[PDB]
């Protein structure tokens, strides 16, 4: 008997082509997600820059009642 | 290959890069295609090969 080594029934195909999907954005998305947290930022931090010169004019009215 | 037979080379079909202007990366890619036609060259061979003798 003969028992050497074809292969069996043909063997399937191996790709070739680049699985390169280009997982995407936009730059309406960044404009939007980047603008929108930025000026978030913006609002937060004068909002607290009020309040805290709330404070610093306290502190001001302390030292100034203190002096003499 | 594909210009003198030298062997099995007649039967089995493959395409190879060529460059387009100098450019070190393009040769890189050039590298990275020969790669992948090897494998498409490599499954034609399992296509076909015989089991004659060693």
């Amino acid at each position: 008997v003969k028992q050497d080594m074809p292969p069996v029934g043909g063997y399937g195909p191996i790709d070739y082509k680049r699985n390169l999907p280009r997982r995407g954005l936009s730059g309406y998305s960044m404009f939007a997600v980047g603008i929108g947290a930025l000026l978030f930022g913006y609002w937060s931090m004068m909002r607290w820059n009020r309040e805290r010169r709330r404070l610093q004019i306290e502190d001001f009215e302390a030292r100034i009642a203190l002096m003499p | 290959r594909k210009t003198q037979p030298y062997d099995v080379y007649d039967q089995v079909e493959f395409d190879v890069p060529i460059g387009s202007r100098g450019d070190c990366y393009d040769r890189y890619l050039c590298r990275v295609e020969e790669m992948r036609q090897s494998i498409r060259i490599i499954s034609q061979c399992l296509n076909k090969m015989p089991p004659g003798e060693i």
